[PDB]
């Protein structure tokens, strides 16, 4: 709208909106994606272990 | 090393009367191996010597 007055009608058919308006959304994201567990730099990493 | 459960001494007269008898700490391992080397069997580099503190 442009805001034009009419000559001798009057534009009732448009408004302004005053606050937005709420609605129900559909699913979104389902979950994560893989992730690593344990550290490959370690692998097979030697371990000093004997006793005194 | 000598193991005993006794507690006399080496030098005492129940004892066996002859040589030095001192305390001695821990098992003896046999100059070869120290033990813990490797999860999977690669092992570690042993320690050697007598007397050796390390």
């Amino acid at each position: 709208w442009y805001s034009p007055g009419g000559g001798y009608s009057q534009r009732t058919d448009n408004d302004t909106h005053t606050h937005t308006i709420s609605g129900s959304v559909s699913l979104g994201r389902d979950d994560i994606s893989r992730q690593p567990i344990n550290t490959l730099p370690p692998f097979r990493a030697a371990h000093i272990w004997r006793r005194i | 090393y000598r193991i005993g459960s006794y507690y006399i001494t080496e030098e005492d007269i129940n004892p066996g009367d002859s040589i030095s008898l001192g305390f001695g700490s821990w098992a003896k391992v046999t100059g070869v191996i120290m033990g813990t080397g490797v999860v999977n069997p690669d092992g570690s580099v042993p320690n050697a010597q007598r007397v050796e503190f390390q």
